[PDB]
Order: C-alpha cells, then structure tokens, then sequence
C-alpha cells in the first residue's frame, strides 16, 4: 500500500485551530478476510470434518 | 359450551444429558521433511614421507 502526500503532511503537527491535524497523527492498518467452512452434524454433536 | 382444538404438548426426548464433547479431528498441513545428512569427517594417518 502507498500512502498519500496529505497523509504524510498530516502525520506531523502544525495544523491551526479546528484542523484535526494540529497534533501529530498516527495511523494503523487492518486487514479482514471472509472465508468458507463446512460443519458436519451427526450423533448430536457439532464439529468441523476438515478442521 | 365452548369447543376448540385441544392443546397437546409434545413430550419425551432428552435435553442436556451425558455431555460428550468429542468433535475434534486430528490432522494438519505443514512442511514435509528435510533432506540432510553428514559423513564421519575425514581421517588422516600419514607421516614419514613414504614416497
């Protein structure tokens, strides 16, 4: 991932009043994935047949 | 006198009886093995300059 000049200039402080970037800003990256699974029901029990 | 469909409550069955909890299936995927071996170094028994 490539950042932006706006991000690199807002990372430092120097912003005026009611600017949001008056204080130094810190950022984090989050990644989510949605996957498939199979559940087997037998003998009154629930468990993954493939783990 | 009032007539209506009689209310019948199903019965029997069994709930929360003799918990077992054995659904796990062993097995996983990872590396196979490693092809590494070594010899018994090198011996040296020679002197006297026998040509």
């Amino acid at each position: 991932v490539t950042m932006s000049p706006e991000s690199v200039v807002a990372a430092a402080g120097g912003g005026n009043n009611n600017s949001g970037y008056n204080e130094p800003q810190r950022f984090a990256l989050v990644v989510i994935a949605v996957n498939h699974n199979v559940i087997r029901i037998m003998n009154g029990s629930m468990g993954f047949p493939i783990l | 006198i009032v007539l209506r469909g009689p209310t019948l409550a199903p019965t029997l069955d069994r709930t929360a009886t003799h918990t077992v909890t054995r659904p796990r299936a062993l097995g996983s995927f990872h590396s196979t093995a490693g092809p590494a071996k070594h010899a018994a170094s090198i011996m040296a028994e020679c002197k006297d300059e026998s040509r």
